[PDB]
């Protein structure tokens, strides 16, 4: 039971924190791309970024 | 004695409320002087950025 | 003239200024001034600028570089030639410039300091400086290169 629910949890977590990691990448990329522009501070925020 | 002290057993309510709110204060003041120096630090981040 | 060069061992170590109505020198540079008539006024240093300022003597007062925080990209002059402002950084081209330059003003067309250098990186055929600026507001900030160097 330990066994299987904690297998689950690290499987699920390491899904979950690579979906994360995913999602950022494409937040991110397009503002990483334009030195210049005005970041959502909202997602600038919620994801890691340095504003401007 | 037909009982045991315990450490506890001659603080009282009044004692214990003067503890209490003298934590609690101290507590809550260096919690504002926290508040005040992480909103100052985000405040000059906005500033430049 | 209306900047002097502070010194210590003789060699001018960084040339501190006069901006606005206070007495600039950047904390590093660590130097008698060479104007008798400020180089005992008490400094009031703030580290998160880099930075020492003071005020100038109520008679010296009427000869202070004015300064703005509007600053449109384009040429500002300096002592060692010009400047261009241009995407939120100022450049100088390669090699002009060191250890010794650190704190001279740096002024626009009509004469007026709009910031004071502290470092740089020289980036291919220019140098970025990292200097300190009066933002949009007029608040000051320290702008700075990733890299950058105190001069």
């Amino acid at each position: 039971g330990l066994c299987t629910c904690v297998a689950i949890i690290m499987v699920s977590c390491v899904t979950s924190v690579w979906l994360l990691c995913r999602t950022r990448n494409l937040c991110i990329t397009p503002y990483k791309l334009a030195p210049n522009a005005q970041v959502p501070i909202l997602l600038a925020l919620l994801c890691c970024i340095k504003p401007t | 004695a037909q009982h045991t002290e315990s450490f506890t057993s001659a603080i009282s309510a009044t004692a214990w409320s003067w503890i209490k709110v003298l934590v609690g204060g101290t507590s809550a003041f260096i919690v504002l002087g926290l508040i005040a120096t992480a909103v100052v630090a985000l405040v000059l981040f906005f500033h430049r950025h | 003239d209306k900047t002097f060069p502070i010194m210590l061992n003789g060699q001018v170590n960084g040339y501190a200024c006069v901006v606005g109505g206070r007495v600039f020198k950047p904390l590093h540079v660590e130097g008698r001034i060479d104007n008798e008539q400020l180089a005992a006024i008490k400094l009031k240093k703030a580290s998160i600028y880099d930075l020492e300022y003071g005020d100038v003597p109520q008679c010296m007062k009427s000869d202070t570089l004015q300064y703005t925080s509007d600053k449109p990209p384009g040429f500002y002059n300096w002592h060692h030639g010009a400047v261009q402002y241009e995407n939120n950084r100022f450049t100088v081209p390669r090699g002009v410039g060191g250890k010794g330059d650190s704190g001279r003003p740096i002024l626009d067309n009509k004469g007026r300091v709009v910031a004071i250098v502290l470092g740089g990186v020289n980036e291919g055929s220019r140098t970025a400086l990292s200097v300190v600026t009066w933002n949009q507001k007029g608040v000051t900030v320290k702008d700075t290169p990733e890299g950058s160097e105190p001069w």
